[PDB]
C-alpha cells in the first residue's frame, strides 16, 4: 500500500515539474500585465475619460450579452431615464458646469 | 502498482503538454502586448482631446447608450424594472 | 501506444500555438479597429466640449428626447416595469411642485 | 489572394465610413448643441421646464398602452391584484 | 461573397450619406428649439408662474389619459385631500402668506 | 451580389427619405416656433399679472384640478389610493 | 507512514517554492510597472473582467441579479 | 472493560498521529514562511499585482459557479448597466 | 475502565502537547517570517482559499447566496 | 446545603481566575462543543449565524483575532 | 433529594477545587504568554462544530 502511494508521490514528483511550468506560464503573463500597465497608465494618467468611454462601451456589451441570457435580471428603472422631475435629472448636466 | 507508475507516466507527458502551454500563453503575451497598445492609443487620443474639451461628448455617450440598452432588453422577459427604492412584490 | 495518442494531444496543442499566433495577427486588426473609433471619439469630443462648456442644456434636453424615446421603446417590451407614480405628476400639493419654477428664478 | 485583397479594400472602407458616419453626427451634436447653448445661456432654462411638462404627458401617453407598466407611490410596500 | 461584402461596405457608404440628412434633421430641431429657448426664458423671467399652471393642466391631461389606460397606477390619498387635520392642511395657504 | 446590389441602393433611398423627412422637418420647425409663441405669450401676461398679485390662481386652480382629477379617475378599477407613507396589503 | 509523509513534505514544500517564485516574480515585475505607472491597468481589467464575468454566467438558470440595495419578492 | 482496553489503545493510536501531524504541519509553515520573505517584499512596493489577481480570481469563481448547482443571488451594479449613477465615475475618479 | 478513562486523559494531554508544540513551531516560522516581511502572503492566500471554496461548495444544493446584506425575497 | 457548597467553590474559583479569567473563554469555547454535542441531535429548529463557518475572509472582522493579540 | 443534597455539596465542593485548580494553571500561564491560544482554540472549536 505504501509503496503505491510512493509511486504516486513519483507522479506527484512530475506534478511538481509541471507546477514549475505552471510558473513559466504565470510569469510570462506577468510580463505582458507590466509592459500594458506601463502604456496604458500613461495615457489615463493624462486623463482617464477613455476609462469612463469604456465603461459606457462595456455597459453596451453587457446589455448585449444578458439580452439572450437565463439569468433573472432585476434592474433599476433610473436606467430608463423617465423620471424627468427628480433631481438626478440635471446632474449630468450639473458636472458639466 | 502498474496503475502509479501509469499515471507518474501521465504527469510527466502532461509536464511537456504545460510546456505547450507556455508557448501558447508566450504567443498570448504577444497579442496581449498588441491589444494593450491598441488600448494605450485609443486612450493618448482620446484622452488628449478630453483635457480641453471635457466630459461632454460622455454624457452624450451616455444617453445614447441608455437609449441602446433600454431597446436591446426590450425583447427579455427575464429583465424587471424596479424604482430605486422599492419594497416587495412578485408577478 | 497510449502516450503516442498523448503525443497527438500535443501535436494539437502545437497547433493550438499555432492558433494563437493567428490570434496576435487578429489582435493587430483589433488594435486598428480601436485606434479608428478613438479618432472618431477624440474628434467628436473636441467639437462637443466647445459647444457644452458655453452652455449645458442641449444635455437636458437631449435628455429628455432620451427619455420619450425610450418610453416609444419599452412601451412595446416584454419587460415587466415599475415607475414612479411621480411621473404622472398628479401629486399637484407636495413641495416638489413648485420645485421647477422655484429653479428657474 | 482575391479574397485578401477584397479583404483590404472592405476593411479599410468599413472603417473609414464608420469613421466617417461618426464624424458626421458628432458635427451635428455640435452645432445643435451650439445653437442651443448660445441661446438657453441668455434666455434660462424655462424652455426645459416646458419641455419636461409636455414630455410627461407624451410619455403618460405613450406607456397607457401596456399592462407591463405599473406606477407606485415613491415609497409602499406589498400586494397584488 | 467577396461583392456581398464589398456592397454592403457601398451601403455604408450610402448610410453616411443618410447620417448627412439625419445631421440636417436634428440641425432643423436645434434651430426651432433656439427660436423657442430666446421666447420662452424672457417671458418667464418675469415669473414662472405660467409653468406652475402648466403643470396643474399637464396633471389634468395626464389623468385623462391615465383614466383609459391598461395600466396599473397606485397614487397617493394625498391627491383626494381629505384629511383635513393633516399639519399640511394650510401649506397652500400658508405660501399665499 | 444579387442582394447587396439592391441593398445598397435601399440605404441611397433611405437617404433621400431622409432628405423628405427633413422637409416635413422644415414645416415641424414652423409649427415648433408658432407654438413657442404661444407659449411664450401666454407665459408673459400670466407673469405680468402673478408678479403683482401673487400666487393666488396657482393655489385655487390646484383645489379644482384636484377635484378634476379625482373625478376623471373614478371611473376606473386600474386605479387605487394609498395612503401617503404607509404600506397597503391587497384587500 | 512517515516515509509516504517526508516524501509529500518534500514536494509539498518544492511547489510551494515554485508557487512563492512564481508569485513573487508575477509581482516585482507588475508591482514595479505600477510603481511608476498608475491603476489604470486596474480600471481598465476591472470593465472587461465584467464583461467577461457577464458572458460566463450568461448561461446559468440559478443565477439572478437584484437592484444594489432592496429586497423583494421574485417570480 | 475491553472496549475501556480498545480506547486506551486508540488514544496511543492518536498520540502517533498526532506525531505525523506535527510533521506535516512544520513543513507546511516552513513552505510559507519562504513564500512570505519572497512576495512581501515585492507587495510592499506595490500591491496592486493582488488587484490583479483578485480580478482574476473573480474570473475563475464565475467560471466555476456558472456550473454550481448553488442559488446565486447578485447584486445589480454586477452588469455596469446604470451609467447614471456617481459609481460610473468612481474608478476614474480614483484612477486620478 | 475508570483506569483506561484517566490513561486516555494522560494520552491526550501528550497528543495535545505534541500537536501544540508543532502550532507553535509553525507559529514562530511563520511569525519571524511576516514580521520581516508583510501581510501580503495573507491577501494572496485569502484570494486562493475563495477560489477553493467556492470550487468545493459548488456541487452543493443546500446553499445560496445572498446579495451582500439585503433582506426578503423567494423566486418563483 | 447548596450555598455552603458554593461559598466554598466561590473563594477557591475567585482567587484563580482574578489572576487572568481566559480559564473561563477557554472553558467557553469547550461549551459551545458541549452544546453543539447536544443540539446535533436536538429535535429543535436552529438558525444560526453564518459567521459561524468563518468562510467570509474579505469582512474586516477576519482579523479582528489576532488584532486583540496585537 | 436533601440527602441527595448533602452528597451533591461534596461533589460540587471536589469539582469546584479541580475547576480551581485548573484555573490556576491556565491563568498563570496565560497572564505570562497572552491570549494566542485562545484565538487558536476559537478556530479549532469553529471546525469542530
Amino acid at each position: 500500500a505504501k509503496q503505491v502511494a510512493q509511486q504516486e508521490a513519483q507522479r506527484a514528483q512530475f506534478l511538481v515539474e509541471k507546477a514549475k511550468q505552471e510558473q513559466r506560464q504565470k510569469i510570462v503573463q506577468a510580463e505582458g500585465e507590466a509592459e500594458a500597465a506601463k502604456m496604458l497608465g500613461e495615457a489615463l494618467s493624462k486623463n482617464p475619460g477613455y476609462i469612463k468611454l469604456r465603461k459606457i462601451r462595456a455597459a453596451q456589451n453587457i446589455s448585449k450579452t444578458i439580452a439572450t441570457s437565463q439569468n433573472r435580471i432585476y434592474l433599476t428603472a433610473d436606467n430608463l431615464v423617465l423620471n424627468l422631475q427628480d433631481e438626478s435629472f440635471t446632474r449630468g448636466s450639473d458636472s458639466l458646469i | 502498482f502498474t496503475e502509479a507508475v501509469e499515471a507518474k507516466q501521465v504527469a510527466q507527458q502532461e509536464a511537456e503538454r504545460a510546456r505547450f502551454v507556455v508557448e501558447k500563453a508566450e504567443q498570448q503575451k504577444k497579442a496581449a502586448i498588441i491589444s494593450a497598445e491598441g488600448d494605450s492609443k485609443a486612450a493618448e487620443l482620446i484622452a488628449n482631446s478630453l483635457a480641453t474639451a471635457g466630459d461632454g461628448l460622455i454624457e452624450l455617450r451616455k444617453l445614447e447608450a441608455a437609449e441602446d440598452i433600454a431597446y436591446q432588453l426590450s425583447r427579455s422577459r427575464n429583465i424587471t424594472y424596479l424604482p430605486a427604492g422599492q419594497s416587495v412584490l412578485l408577478q
